[PDB]
């Protein structure tokens, strides 16, 4: 319904399907490895949700500091928080490598469990977790587990509203992926936060664009 | 056969006119939603009643002070004034008491006639048969107003238009405090002193 | 009847002790999930009930509070000189290990109880006085759950107030609210 | 810089290459050149909104060739003149 040819395998059942596949990466003729047609939509949704979180969290502290909710000691840009110590560093209750080890432990639990549910759909609700295995049996589609935890308010009770919510999720996710790429490139070129870049383009739109910032 | 707010103007189909004060005035087409009209009428009732309460609480003190009976401070700086209790403590007490009161009102609005019974003493049984007019001994002690058909219409029209007048008047008073550093009745005195050289266009 | 006029949930009809049809988020649709939540609420509440006198009485006599206990209340040294007359008993190697081992043991033994009806109420071979049969069971359960809910919210208030005011206790807060009722309450931190 | 000679040369080169692409004055995705340079028609499974058959691939190719020719012309003119 938009973009490029209807590839004869993107019929339209997928949420956000517009037949955009110039390189034919999702052609099911030879579809082994990680280029399986059942893996690419899930991977798109996952980098998309993580990108939504990343964009919101990389723009939030600077806006909050400008308004004044949080102390200005924590209103630093996203690349001055510890991801890149050579650029800037902040002192937390632990050094960043202990934080990395703890983060890898927790995300290892969560992600290896999610992977085992993807590969073995019925699992993760059979063996004894610490009481929570009852709510951790994903129903049907791996990308939409649901249940009393992952959907604890009850949205999308009927099919059509669920379709609209899925489409909205896909678009906000793609938009956030592009936004995060913009954050990276604008950080490299300008050396300041994305919010400062927005204010600069707003103050003098003609003299504060990518063509001016060719000299760093 | 009902007079309109605009002569020769067709009234909206949903604006039947049965409700008091319905003069077919809805230029924005806002109240066309089927589920919005009851919320609109309840909100207008609450707005008019609190607006007229505030209108009394604003106009009476300034009028009495300028007459000379009382010597009270103005409203637009009363919040920043010496009080025995801390301002935040008072505000929290206010929000809690209003939480109870409106909670009761909201339960009445959502579920008709469901909270007319006092929990602690179940022997009270509020008498109000219409939403937004609970009546009862606490809110309608004397029992005035409640009568036959077409009797309620005129008095409710009086109430709603009196509340409208008070609400617009209090908006005017706040605009005065924003534009002039003196009470609205003093602005009336100024408008009386030089009427042709003291209006809105003078010191806009 | 947590809110009069609101329909009760189909599963929450008001049969078990402490039922008032309160589940707006809808977590009790599964009967077994409802039973597990009942057990968890009762455990959290009972532990709060047991802990609350143990944290109000020492301050009532004038011993210590949250910050004192967590920083220096003979807890990190001194061989337990806190309890009136100094008594050695144990120290860090003991009061840091025997408590955790005992709590792990009791939690593991509780986990090994098959009957969910006993999970929500231990009942048998526990009662020394045997007052379970003596009084009405439903009234006793209702009183227990109501006092437990009160204890739970009171303990949450204790934690929040201790966080808000370091080196303080609930009793001095009560004294401050008694002596200066209209100048020391939630407002001092809601509107600083 | 906008009115400069370099900008004019670059925009002219890119515009002329795109013009020769969209209208059948140069090879493109849907118009193959033979050994005699005849521009026969070729069918590709690429869908485009342009009614003449000009696709995004052709846009990229013509823009690239235009930038290349413009850079060459600009450098040559700077070196000679
Ligand atoms: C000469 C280097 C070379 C070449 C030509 C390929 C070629 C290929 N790899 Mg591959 N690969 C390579 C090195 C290479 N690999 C190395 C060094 C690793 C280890 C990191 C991998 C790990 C890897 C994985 C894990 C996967 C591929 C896949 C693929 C196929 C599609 C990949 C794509 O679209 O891009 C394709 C046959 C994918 C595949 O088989 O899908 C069809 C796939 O899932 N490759
Ligand atoms: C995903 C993601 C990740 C990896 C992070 C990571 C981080 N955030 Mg964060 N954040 C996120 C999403 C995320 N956020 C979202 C969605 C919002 C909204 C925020 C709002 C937020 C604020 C307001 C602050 C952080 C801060 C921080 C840093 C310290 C966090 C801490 O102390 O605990 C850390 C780099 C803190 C910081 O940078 O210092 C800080 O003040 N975040
Ligand atoms: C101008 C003065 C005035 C008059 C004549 C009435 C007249 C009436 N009010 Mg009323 N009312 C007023 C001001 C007035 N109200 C104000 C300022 C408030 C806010 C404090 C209220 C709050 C109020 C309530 C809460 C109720 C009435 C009710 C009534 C009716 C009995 C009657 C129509 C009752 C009613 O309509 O029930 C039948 C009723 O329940 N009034
Ligand atoms: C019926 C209500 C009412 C009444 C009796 C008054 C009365 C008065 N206003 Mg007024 N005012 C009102 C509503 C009202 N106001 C509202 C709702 C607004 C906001 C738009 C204003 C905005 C306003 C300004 C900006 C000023 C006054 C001023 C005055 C005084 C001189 C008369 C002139 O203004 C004519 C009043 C109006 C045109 C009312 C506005 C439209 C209404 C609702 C009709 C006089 C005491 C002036 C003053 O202080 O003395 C010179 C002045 O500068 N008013
Ligand atoms: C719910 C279980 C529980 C737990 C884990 C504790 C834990 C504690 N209590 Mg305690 N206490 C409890 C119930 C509990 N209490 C009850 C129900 C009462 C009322 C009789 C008390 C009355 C009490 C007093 C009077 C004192 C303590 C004190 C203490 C601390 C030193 C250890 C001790 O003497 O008591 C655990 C050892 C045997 C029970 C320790 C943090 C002392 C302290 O320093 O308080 C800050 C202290 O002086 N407790
Ligand atoms: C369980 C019932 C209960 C009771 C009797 C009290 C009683 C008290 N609280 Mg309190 N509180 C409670 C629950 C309770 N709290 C809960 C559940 C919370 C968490 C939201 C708090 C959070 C809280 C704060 C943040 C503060 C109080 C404070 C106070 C004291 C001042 C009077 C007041 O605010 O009331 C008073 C002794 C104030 C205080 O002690 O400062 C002097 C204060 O600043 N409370
Ligand atoms: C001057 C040369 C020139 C050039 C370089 C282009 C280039 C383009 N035209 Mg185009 N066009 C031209 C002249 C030109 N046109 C003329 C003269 C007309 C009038 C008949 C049109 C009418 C036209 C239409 C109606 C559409 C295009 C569209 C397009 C784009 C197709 C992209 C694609 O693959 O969609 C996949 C492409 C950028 C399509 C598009 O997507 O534009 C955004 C489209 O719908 N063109
Ligand atoms: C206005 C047209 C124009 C003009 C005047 C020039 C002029 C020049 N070009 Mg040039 N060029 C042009 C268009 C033009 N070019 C175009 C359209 C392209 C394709 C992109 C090129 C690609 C090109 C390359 C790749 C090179 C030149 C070079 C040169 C220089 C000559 C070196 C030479 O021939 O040694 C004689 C060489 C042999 C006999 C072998 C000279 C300044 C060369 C240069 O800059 O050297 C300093 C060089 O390397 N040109
Ligand atoms: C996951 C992601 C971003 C995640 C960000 C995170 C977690 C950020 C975290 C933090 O910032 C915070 C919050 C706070 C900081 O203090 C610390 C860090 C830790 C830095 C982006 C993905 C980003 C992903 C992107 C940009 C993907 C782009 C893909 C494109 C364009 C594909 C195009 C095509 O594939 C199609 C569609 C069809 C094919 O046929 C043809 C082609 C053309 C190949
Ligand atoms: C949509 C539309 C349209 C169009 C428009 C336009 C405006 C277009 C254009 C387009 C364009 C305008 C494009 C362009 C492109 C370009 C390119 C693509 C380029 C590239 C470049 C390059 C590739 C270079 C490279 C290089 C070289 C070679 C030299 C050295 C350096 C470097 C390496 C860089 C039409 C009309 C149809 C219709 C209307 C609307
Ligand atoms: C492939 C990677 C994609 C993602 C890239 C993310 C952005 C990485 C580049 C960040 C660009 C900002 O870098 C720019 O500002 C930094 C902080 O003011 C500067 O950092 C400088 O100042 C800091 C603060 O005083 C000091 O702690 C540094 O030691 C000093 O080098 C860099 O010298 C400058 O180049």
């Amino acid at each position: 319904f938009a973009s490029k040819q209807s590839l004869s395998y993107l019929d339209g059942t997928l949420p956000g399907d517009y037949g955009f596949d110039p390189l034919g990466l999702m052609d099911p003729e030879g579809a082994g490895g990680f280029i399986d047609p059942q893996w690419l939509p899930y991977a798109e949704i996952i980098n998309g949700r993580f990108a939504m979180l990343g964009a919101a969290g990389a723009i939030a502290p600077e806006v909050l500091g400008r308004i004044g909710l949080i102390p200005q000691e924590t209103a630093i840009p996203w690349f001055q928080s510890g991801v890149i110590p050579p650029v800037g560093n902040y002192s937390y209750w632990a050094d960043p490598y202990t934080l990395f080890v703890l983060e890898m432990a927790l995300m290892g639990f969560a992600e290896h469990r999610r992977a085992q549910d993807y590969y073995k759909p019925g699992s993760m609700g059979k063996q004894y977790f610490l009481g929570l295995e009852k709510f951790l049996g994903g129903s049907g589609n791996p990308a939409y587990p649901g249940g009393p935890i992952f959907n604890f308010l009850g949205f999308g009770k009927n099919e059509k509203e669920l379709q609209e919510l899925k489409v909205k999720e896909v678009k906000n996710g793609r938009l956030a992926m592009m936004a995060v790429l913009g954050y990276f490139t604008q950080a490299i070129f300008t050396g300041v936060g994305p919010f400062q870049n927005l204010l600069d383009h707003l103050a003098d739109p003609v003299h504060n664009n990518v063509l001016t910032n060719l000299k760093i | 056969d009902r007079p309109l707010w605009l002569p020769g103007s067709e009234a909206p189909k949903w604006l039947d006119g049965s409700l008091p004060g319905d003069y077919g005035f809805d230029p924005l087409d806002l109240a066309a939603e089927p589920g919005r009209l009851n919320w609109m009428v309840q909100a207008e009732l609450v707005h008019c009643r609190w607006a007229m309460l505030g209108a009394a609480g604003i106009f009476i003190p300034e009028l009495l002070t300028k007459i000379g009976i009382l010597n009270t401070p103005s409203w637009y700086k009363a919040g920043d004034a010496t009080y025995f209790a801390d301002q935040g403590t008072l505000f929290i007490v206010e929000l809690l008491l209003m939480a109870w009161a409106e909670s009761r009102r909201w339960a009445d609005i959502a579920r008709p006639g469901s909270v007319n019974t006092d929990p602690i003493f179940p022997n009270n049984k509020l008498t109000g048969t219409d939403v937004g007019y609970p009546g009862g001994l606490w809110f309608d002690p004397l029992g005035w107003g409640s009568g036959s058909e077409d009797k309620l219409k005129e008095i409710r029209t009086k109430e709603v238009k009196n509340g409208r007048l008070a609400m617009l008047a209090v908006l005017g008073a706040f605009v005065q405090a924003n534009v002039t550093h003196v009470g609205p009745i003093d602005n009336l005195f100024a408008h009386l002193a030089d009427p042709y050289h003291t209006t809105i266009l003078q010191s806009l | 009847e947590w809110l009069p006029g609101n329909p009760r949930p189909s599963y929450l009809d008001g049969s078990a002790p402490g039922d008032f049809g309160f589940d707006p988020l809808g977590l009790g649709e599964v009967p077994e999930n409802l039973e597990r939540f009942k057990e968890s609420e009762l455990i959290h509440a009972r532990w709060a009930m047991l802990a609350i006198p143990g944290v109000l009485i020492p301050e009532a006599l004038g011993y210590g509070n949250w910050v004192s206990a967590q920083k220096w209340a003979a807890t990190p040294g001194g061989q337990a000189t806190y309890l009136g007359n100094p008594v050695p008993w144990g120290n860090l190697p003991i009061i840091l290990a025997v408590e955790f081992i005992a709590i792990a043991f009791v939690e593991s033994q509780r986990n090994g109880e098959s009957d969910p009806e006993k999970r929500k109420y231990p009942g048998g071979p526990f009662d020394p006085l045997g007052f379970s049969k003596g009084a009405n069971l439903e009234e006793l359960k209702l009183k227990e759950i109501k006092n437990g809910r009160l204890a739970l919210v009171a303990f949450l208030g204790f934690v929040v107030q201790a966080v808000a005011y370091p080196g303080t206790g609930p009793l001095e807060n009560l004294k401050t609210h008694l002596a200066d009722p209209w100048h020391n309450t939630i407002a001092h931190v809601l509107i600083p | 810089y906008i009115g400069s000679s370099t900008n004019l040369i670059m925009v002219a080169s890119t515009t002329l290459m795109l013009f020769a692409g969209r209208f059948g004055l140069a090879p493109s995705a849907n118009r193959k050149s033979t050994a005699g340079l005849k521009l026969v028609d070729r069918d590709s499974g690429l869908q485009t909104g342009d009614p003449a058959g000009f696709t995004a691939t052709d846009t990229l190719a013509c823009g690239a060739l235009g930038h290349v020719i413009g850079v060459g012309i600009v450098l040559g003119l700077k070196a000679t003149a």
